[PDB]
């Protein structure tokens, strides 16, 4: 269920980084740790935000209504 | 449900006043100042500056309960020296230090590239 | 944070940490029996009735139901129903006394017996507070 | 110039790494806290939902809406609504944003912070424009839509401080360290065989002279040299997070000086 | 656009008197969801 805007712990904006992260993983065929670092997600509080996120919205958008 | 409004952290209530000066009952030339809608940001900074004053005999602050913004400041001064004057100079000393910092950072910032 | 308490960061709670949705469905049907005697989904007024709850019935539309999007709290009547006593008798359903939220979805369907039956889903967002368990 | 001294090590639009010398720790920390909690910003404080056929709840969307960083450059030319003489809100105390999005394509339709439209009179003040640091220029994914899906809403962005809600922090992490060598003995290190071997050396150790073993403890020494790095969310430029931080603190001390006068 | 009841099945906007049972017009499903208010809900973005 959709990328949180901002890291809970520090407040760093993370909601603009999801699509770029998926691309870094798929298109550039990079590993999660270097993908996170390329996004400028240096601290572990910001890293858990994205790496740990589960995008259920995709599943939800599948329901026909 | 029983949560106070978050503005109650920094907004004075009708009846509430910023400073409330009470003469200390335990010692001569000592005073207790209740600061409403203020925390550790003002308390630590003021207490530290008062200790930098040689005519200040005692200076301590406490926030009796985390639920409430308020803090209490106790000042004891030299015979002849008024605690309110000690608090005054401490404040101006901070303001002059802060003024100096603003300019010094601004000067530095201008030299930068990026 | 002694004897099993914990200190949670308010700032991270403001950003959404451990925040959750809460849903509660309330159900009703028009009667169980009566060849001519049938309960009715409607907004009840006087009609001698007096057996009302109030808890304002004022959020109800003419069908006896609240539209999704209306804010409900206290004991606001969410489903309005009457029992025909031979004038009306109140059979309205109030929101759980202690609860509050927004009407989320209101389902109007029929039972296998041909009974007009309703389900009302209400939605609250619960933010982590002082006596919450983790 | 006189008291506290600054030395900028690194500087960008997003960060400032600087050394703060000839300062008291009470000042360095009070400054640190002010940048987190008390610098005024603009953020969405009210959402009116016309249409939501989205898969997400009204309040779930409204929550993230408040979390979008908005231009807060010219924030001191905007009033706090609570002080404003209007009934409710107006151009003197608020910015109004619009959000209309519909699932036109069969493919998924993404809704961004770039899709909010300023509808009020900004009166030439640099305020309310969503902050976009994105390469594709989208910034902040609010929502995603399917075919028949719609979202129609109106936002009232008001002035506020993180102390009231974290969405108002120009904030982001504040890296703060003093005495990288533990010469002050402010911390007693936890070890197994060797605290030096077991604790990683601070990058700040280059900027300071090591203690030297053949020396007795400096009991009289006090902390003055704070290695800081202020990260900005976007709403306000870094230089401003620090300058307004200084300005705010200065202001709240002045309100005490003025309070003493009043009584 | 006097929305009263939407079909749970086909998303068809419709409406009828309590003398016209349940069911959908051009779908036939007996599900049905009530239309969102036009009162408009206000939220603090907190
Ligand atoms: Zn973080
Ligand atoms: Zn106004
Ligand atoms: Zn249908």
């Amino acid at each position: 269920m959709i990328v949180p805007v901002r890291c809970f712990s520090c407040g760093k904006v993370v909601g603009d980084k999801w699509e770029s992260y998926l691309n870094l993983l798929q298109e550039d065929e990079l590993d999660e740790g270097t993908a996170l670092s390329r996004l400028g997600l240096k601290r572990y509080c910001c890293r858990r935000m994205i790496l740990t996120h589960v995008d259920l919205i995709e599943k939800f958008l599948r329901y026909n209504p | 449900m029983n949560a106070p409004d978050r503005f109650e952290l920094f907004l004075l209530g009708e009846g509430e006043s910023k400073l409330k000066i009470d003469p200390d009952t335990k010692a001569p030339n000592a005073v207790v100042i209740t600061f409403e809608k203020e925390d550790h940001t003002l308390g630590n900074l003021i207490r530290a500056e008062l200790l930098n004053d040689r005519k200040v005999l005692f200076a301590a602050y406490k926030v009796e309960h985390p639920f409430f913004a308020r803090f209490k400041l106790r000042i004891q001064t030299t015979e002849g020296y008024d605690p309110k004057d000690a608090l005054k100079n401490a404040c101006n000393s901070i303001i002059n230090k802060l003024g100096a910092l603003k300019t010094n950072f601004e000067t530095e910032w201008n030299l930068q590239t990026l | 944070n002694q004897e099993d308490s914990m200190i949670m960061n308010q700032s991270s709670i403001d950003r959404g940490l451990f925040r959750s949705l809460f849903f509660r469905s309330y159900m009703d049907q028009e009667k169980k029996y009566g060849m001519s005697i049938t309960e009715t989904f409607e907004k009840p007024q006087r009609t001698n009735t007096l057996r009302m709850k109030h808890g304002t019935y004022d959020k109800l539309d003419d069908d006896g139901l609240i539209a999704p999007g209306v804010r409900v709290s206290g004991e606001d009547v969410i489903i309005g129903k009457t029992t025909p006593i031979s004038s009306k008798r109140d059979a309205s359903t109030p929101l759980r006394s202690t609860e509050n939220g927004i009407v989320d979805q209101v389902l109007v369907t029929t039972n296998q017996d041909g009974l007009k039956f309703v389900k009302v889903r209400v939605r609250t967002t619960k933010i982590p507070q002082i006596g919450d368990k983790f | 110039e006189e008291g506290p001294q600054v030395k900028i090590r690194e500087a960008s639009k997003d960060n400032v790494d600087f050394i703060l010398s000839n300062v008291d720790l009470a000042m360095a920390n009070s400054l640190r806290r002010v940048m987190i909690a008390e610098i005024p910003t603009l953020a969405i404080d009210s959402v009116e939902v016309e249409t939501n056929t989205t898969v997400l709840a009204d309040e779930f969307i409204a929550h993230r809406l408040g979390l979008i960083p908005l231009q807060s450059m010219d924030i001191e030319q905007l009033e706090y609504s609570r002080d404003c003489f209007c009934e409710d809100h107006c151009d003197k105390c608020s910015v109004v944003l619009t959000l209309q999005a519909f699932g036109e394509s069969e493919s998924t339709t993404n809704v961004y912070s770039k899709d909010l439209v300023i509808v009020s009179n900004l009166m030439g003040r640099n305020i309310g424009h969503p902050i976009i640091q994105d390469k594709e220029g989208n910034g902040v994914l609010i929502c995603k839509l399917r075919k028949g899906q719609e979202l129609k809403l109106t936002c009232v962005a008001k002035k506020g401080i993180a102390k009231e809600h974290a969405k108002w922090g120009p904030a982001a992490a504040i890296e703060f360290e003093y005495d990288p060598w533990n010469k002050l003995k402010h911390t007693d290190y936890w070890y197994e065989q060797d605290s030096a071997k077991e604790w990683p050396q601070s990058k700040n150790c280059e900027y300071e002279d090591p203690p030297n073993e053949g020396d007795p403890f400096d009991y009289k020494a006090q902390a003055d040299t704070f290695y800081m790095n202020v990260e900005s969310v976007g709403s306000i430029p870094v230089d401003q997070v620090v300058v307004r931080g200084i300005d705010t603190l200065q202001k709240k001390v002045a309100s005490i000086l003025l309070a003493l006068t009043q009584m | 656009a006097t929305l009263k009841y939407i079909c749970a099945e086909c998303s068809s906007k419709l409406s009828l008197s309590r003398t016209d049972a349940v069911r959908c017009k051009d779908c036939g499903h007996r599900i049905l969801l009530k239309a969102r208010t036009k009162r408009l809900v206000q939220f603090e973005a907190r």
